[PDB]
């Protein structure tokens, strides 16, 4: 079960 | 930019008996960046029906891929993987050896 | 025992035309059990485990979004860090990401992680408290004070210690006849005649699971390492890993040397010595 979607760097 | 050369085992999936159908595996790791060619050799040709593991890598960020095959191992059929990547200024060939 | 979730994350620059090459892969334990590649004509999350297909279609909906997010976030990426390191759009650039959560035997959570990387280097990652993050340079360290101010390390650690853990625990379950099954190593000792005077013995452990293993020789019952060779341990291809360790004796003296073998399906570690 994947994370939510990551914040871009 | 930091390229790592691919380590490379070519094996068998079981031990070997002539005549008796089992797989031709070619683990190459250790390399960057991921591109990568992977051919697996019958006496020198090109086998077809190759099939590869999904792109995965290590604790060091480096890669690994296993590519695989359906054979029947005989007494004097040669087998081998042939590998080319950036840091191989020419492709490398590895024997198979039963025995490792 | 212990057990973790894992994904990997992969994406890669194609400067002469269109969209970063993007692969995904999850794990749990030395199980792949998903994946997703940009280049496949499904565009969805694929089960690569038998136990994952029981999920039913909002699972792979949700799981698909999730990860063409991720795809988006490291494209995004790919291009702010070519700009933070001044390098030209003409070349190919890679940046890795692994996150997961492992438990132990209690299936209680014990850590987590979340690391990412730029051209096969640590750029940034999260600190075991869960609560900060290490940035290996400048540009990392531009990363880290936007993902301060955005909170990011919050919402993770909801995810590494809730999240993760629930659901590896249901697939734990879901998964249960392969894997929590370890399967010890099969062993079995070679002999080759080198020459006249020395041969090899070549000890084998195979179809095991888990990858974690430990072959080592001893000569007279102490640690050898002198005149050996160990593999990497790789694939079998079926689920199982393959390793073998060797060592080169003088010939009349296979008797003196032991292979020894541990591996968390062995009670006991194994001993092999040469005379079948």
């Amino acid at each position: 079960y994947l994370a939510p979607g990551p914040v871009t760097a | 930019m930091i390229q790592r050369t691919p380590k490379i085992q070519v094996y068998s999936r079981h031990p070997a008996e002539n005549g008796k159908s089992n797989f031709l595996n070619c683990y190459v790791s250790g390399f960057h960046p991921s591109d990568i060619e992977v051919d697996l050799l019958k006496n020198g040709e090109r086998i077809e029906k190759v099939e590869h593991s999904d792109l995965s890598f290590s604790k060091d960020w480096s890669f690994y891929l296993l590519y695989y095959t359906e054979f029947t191992p005989t007494e004097k059929d040669e087998y081998a993987c042939r590998v080319n990547h950036v840091t191989l200024s020419q492709p490398k060939i590895v024997k198979w050896d039963r025995d490792m | 025992g212990s057990h973790s979730m894992r994904y990997f994350f992969t994406s890669v620059s194609r400067p002469g035309r269109g969209e970063p090459r993007f692969i995904a892969v999850g794990y749990v334990d030395d199980t792949q059990f998903v994946r997703f590649d940009s280049d496949a004509a499904s565009q969805r999350m694929e089960p690569r485990a038998p136990w994952i297909e029981q999920e039913g279609p909002e699972y792979w909906d949700g799981e698909t979004r999730k990860v063409k997010a991720h795809s988006q976030t490291h494209r995004v990426d790919l291009g702010t860090l070519r700009g933070y390191y001044n390098q030209s759009e003409a070349g190919s650039h890679t940046v890795q990401r692994m996150y997961g959560c492992d438990v132990g035997s209690d299936w209680r959570f014990l850590r987590g992680y979340h690391q990412y990387a730029y051209d096969g280097k640590d750029y940034i990652a999260l600190k075991e408290d869960l609560r900060s993050w290490t940035a290996a340079d400048m540009a990392a360290q531009t990363t880290k004070h936007k993902w301060e101010a955005a909170h990011v390390a919050e919402q993770l650690r909801a995810y590494l210690e809730g999240t993760c853990v629930e659901w590896l625990r249901r697939y734990l379950e879901n998964g249960k006849e392969t894997l929590q099954r370890t399967d010890a190593p099969k062993t079995h000792m070679t002999h080759h005649a080198v020459s006249d005077h020395e041969a090899t013995l070549r000890c084998w452990a195979l179809s095991f699971y888990p990858a974690e293993i430990t072959l080592t020789w001893q000569r007279d019952g102490e640690d050898q390492t002198q005149d050996t060779e160990l593999v990497e341990t790789r694939p079998a291809g079926d689920g199982t890993f393959q390793k073998w360790a060797a060592v080169v004796v003088p010939s009349g003296q296979e008797q003196r040397y032991t292979c020894h073998v541990q591996h968390e399906g062995l009670p006991k570690p194994l001993t092999l010595r040469w005379e079948p």
